[PDB]
């Protein structure tokens, strides 16, 4: 609920019901850090950079993880991002995920 | 306000309690947290008779984009050019991780000062000299430190 939680990126605490829990890891991220990280990754990096800013997970080298990860991240990004950035997410996702190793 | 301001205030509060050993005299205007000045004070020959002023320039998008380091003091080193640009892999755009904090960046910088990386140099002449005959390199670097370096603090 309203108990405070430290942002894993910037180190500042907010009520937990304002924070963004990344479904794939246990990091809690504040809304501003969340929006900035994923917006910059979309506009300036690759869709493989769409991972946690504090721990770098998940490992997007496992193709069996991609649908679960990106479909859950989708819902968080729709509420967080500006409409143009959310549309860019879908464009990049439609273009595919480069599989590193 | 911005992620950069929150994050850099966090980093500064952690440095101000645990001062860094080889990075001293850290100066940051609380009105502009995106530029830090400080003094690099190396521990080993050939650089341990001088100190080196540096500036850390953080982008407005920090910590989601890396800082840049510029030496203001001249230094004789294969990985630092004559304009003070430093090739430091941990803060390259291709390597940058937003979780990296400035204390780790400085530790990485000091490790580079201690152990040049002549395989990827900004001054190929000095990289050759460091690889073929370090004793000669070390004498040249000591003299350059004496001639153009800054005075060390106590
Ligand atoms: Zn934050
Ligand atoms: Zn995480």
């Amino acid at each position: 609920g309203s108990e405070f939680q430290e942002c894993a990126v910037c180190g500042w605490a907010l009520p937990h019901n304002r924070m963004q829990a990344l479904t794939s890891c246990e990091c809690t991220i504040c809304p501003d850090c969340f929006r900035q990280h994923f917006t910059i990754a979309l506009k300036e990096k690759h869709i493989t950079d769409m991972v946690c800013p504090a721990c770098g997970r998940p490992d997007l080298t496992d193709d069996t993880q991609l649908l679960s990860y990106f479909s859950t991240l989708d819902i968080q990004l729709r509420e967080s991002l500006e409409p143009d950035a959310y549309a860019l997410f879908h464009k990049k996702l439609t273009e595919g995920v480069l599989m590193r190793d | 306000s911005m992620a950069a301001s929150r994050r850099l205030m966090k980093e500064l509060e952690e440095i101000r309690k645990c001062g860094m050993k080889n990075f001293r005299n850290i100066q940051v205007d609380e009105a502009n947290l995106l530029t830090w000045q400080g003094l690099i004070v190396p521990d080993n020959p050939p650089y341990d008779k001088g100190a080196f002023r540096i500036e850390i320039n953080f982008p407005a998008e920090y910590p989601f984009k890396p800082p840049k380091i510029t030496f203001k003091t001249k230094i004789y080193h294969p990985n630092i050019d004559e304009k003070g640009q430093v090739c430091l892999p941990v803060i390259s755009a291709e390597n940058w991780k937003p979780a990296t904090k400035t204390d780790q960046v400085i530790q990485s910088l000091i490790a580079l000062v201690n152990d040049p990386q002549p395989e990827h140099p900004l001054r190929a002449d000095l990289a050759e000299e460091y690889s073929k005959d370090r004793k000669k390199f070390c004498k040249n670097a000591e003299e350059f430190t004496k001639k153009y370096g800054e005075k060390r603090p106590v």
